[PDB]
């Protein structure tokens, strides 16, 4: 009775290392729930050759996990919703408070002093509302893009931050998007 | 210090039980054939191999139609399917076939023998038999044992025809590829001494394996009617490791 | 000969050991540390396909492979740290009196000598030093980049040098970097 | 069968790797692109349970 | 290892200096088809030796 229940508990033992051997060794595992894990999206026209649970690569780290792609008919371009992180897209310091200093300080400089509003307060506290609900570094306009994997791999989600200067929030739609491209689209932006 | 007194124990009984399998063999194949010793040899290729005939031939059915299915939802993300009908037959005729159709060989036919020699040595007709003067090796066991390394290595062959068909039958007809470019993959790629050879080889260490140990199991049982059953478990296990086994050692030469 | 029943029970058990942490050597689970590994770091834009152990290699030998990948979202980056193997990249006693040298011979050199030449006192006494301290065969000159090896992917990191009178440090920042050009430019640029 | 498949890759890796000489790091990394969890580890575990 | 794209030999070990920053093979060759045995001095002897002769 006891050298019985002895040797089911080292089958067990086994069992549970050649499961995480399974999972954490190859094949991996960064889940569809990263720190808190919010959803927004984006809208394209050619989302050609992709599977539920994508990658979501930021600048080269996966960040998330692709839900559920639909097309609408009504304006015939498919949409698809995708969860981030805060962490890698966003502060939680004083950080929040750091990109304020600069962003009155390129604008609303000496030069373009009396270009906007030269007495503003409300509009400069404007910037210290605006700045501070659910922020991202990632800027108004970026562009997203469908890319694959190395050659011929895989279909992903990469976003492409960069130019202008405004900040949005979470939740909202990516209005800077590209599609995939196939052969036929290659040869086509060709001749 | 008990348990691992009575393991060392069990390997070493384990290790005399090969030197007496070994030394029944020497004595079934170093004698010239006594008289009427083909009429049985016909008869037990009935037993042995004919009513195997149907496990094998819908087995190998079921596997071709996963092999034709597995192997276009990979190469059709190459874009490479003029290669399908080359990747099915060679991973039928140089390893599937002469391993599983031995593991299938092993329960149907290969435990059959080890309950047919038991039950005849519980209910002493192996003891009576003898003192007539017929011995019982002669007589009982090599019909057997010849009817095994025969049947086993035709079986292969209609293991390995069945699945090429049903492969060709998932890729081409329900699927949709080439069918001219289906068979004309397979002649480039597949010759006949390298791979349907060496896949017959491959049985012939197979079929010796999984009857002689199935022939010595119910040779030397132990005379009691659950005594036998504990001696058809002993020869399934003991086929199946052996011919897992011997894939290695004959891989690795013929195809290295 | 009843020990021949205790003779086998232990050789049984122990080659039932043996096979257990040689499934746990070639597995990555147990093991592999590497000798007088030390991790330094850098910061990189784009480290797509860039796995945990990876590899990294500095004329055509692997020496070290990767673990850690950071993603600094105040300003986007990411940031890697990877294990170098101490037995081919740092010296021994017998090239540590060649390694002081062959700066030092160079240190009263036609170049770095006649180098305001009342300071060939400031650059003898004040080098060696530090040289002799802890310093790696990297030069300051050497700059890390992602390649791939193949038209298929590895994606492995590569360390480029180009000499120098003056070598780095266990645990440091390799300042000069470049990310990966797949995709995008890729096919723009081959139109 | 999850012991029969952590059992059955480690040997492979042994033969594949370190005797016939291949990448190590390419071996590993070829596997967490190609298999996911849930489509083909978990879906291994599913047709085991109506097999036994 | 290849002398017109036939195997003669295999690598062994592959280390690197750190001083000079130059890498190192090591590989054995066969001897049965890159040597002049015995034979195979008749074939060189009056070929090696005829450039050492020459009007150089």
């Amino acid at each position: 009775s006891r050298t019985s229940e002895l040797a089911v508990g080292i089958f067990v033992i086994i069992f549970g290392i050649a499961l995480f051997f399974l999972a954490m060794k190859v094949s991996g595992l960064v889940g569809t729930n990263l720190s808190d894990g919010y959803t927004m999206k984006a809208q394209f026209d050619n989302v050609n050759g992709l599977k539920p649970r994508a990658k979501v690569t930021m600048s080269g780290v996966t960040i998330g996990r692709v839900d559920s792609i639909t097309l609408d008919p009504v304006t015939r371009l498919a949409t698809v919703t995708f969860d981030l992180d805060g962490k890698l897209t966003s502060f939680n310091a004083e950080q929040l408070k750091e990109v304020q200093k600069n962003a009155l300080d390129e604008l609303r400089y000496s030069s373009d002093y009396t270009q906007a509003t030269p007495a503003q307060q409300k509009t400069m506290e404007q910037q210290l509302i605006s700045n501070m609900n659910s922020i991202t570094s990632i800027d108004e306009d970026a562009y997203i893009m469908v890319a694959t994997n190395g050659l011929l791999g895989e279909k992903y989600l990469k976003i492409v931050p960069g130019g202008g200067l405004n900040y949005l929030k979470r939740g909202d739609t990516i209005s800077n998007t590209q599609g995939t491209m196939d052969l036929e689209d290659l040869i086509s932006k060709f001749i | 210090m008990n348990t691992i007194a009575w393991l060392g124990r069990l390997v070493i009984e384990r290790i005399r039980g090969i030197g007496v399998a070994a030394l029944m063999l020497l004595q079934i194949i170093f004698s010239l054939p006594s008289a009427g010793g083909f009429g049985r040899f016909v008869y037990q290729m009935h037993r042995v191999g004919v009513m195997s005939l149907l496990i094998i031939t819908v087995s190998g059915l079921f596997i071709g139609l996963v092999l034709g299915l597995q192997g276009y939802s990979i190469l059709v993300n190459v874009g490479s399917e003029s290669m399908l009908g080359t990747m099915v037959s060679l991973t039928l005729l140089r390893e599937l076939a002469p391993v599983v159709a031995a593991l299938l060989f092993a329960g149907r036919a290969g435990s059959a023998l080890t309950a047919e020699i038991g039950s005849m040595k519980q209910s002493e007709q192996l003891a009576s038999m003898e003192m007539i003067g017929v011995d019982p090796l002669k007589q009982i066991v090599s019909p057997r044992l010849w009817a095994g390394i025969v049947s086993l290595p035709m079986l292969t062959v209609i293991f390995a025809a069945i699945g090429i068909v049903g492969g060709k039958l998932v890729g081409v007809d329900f699927l949709g590829v080439d069918e001219g470019s289906f068979w004309s993959g397979m002649q480039n790629n597949v010759q006949f001494g390298h791979d349907v050879v060496n896949g017959i080889i491959k049985s012939i260490v197979f079929a010796l394996l999984c009857t002689w140990i199935a022939v010595f199991q119910g040779y030397a049982c132990d005379p009691t009617p659950e005594g036998i059953a504990t001696a058809m478990t002993r020869t399934v296990v003991y086929s199946s490791l052996c011919v897992l086994g011997f894939d290695f050692v004959l891989t690795a030469v013929m195809f290295g």
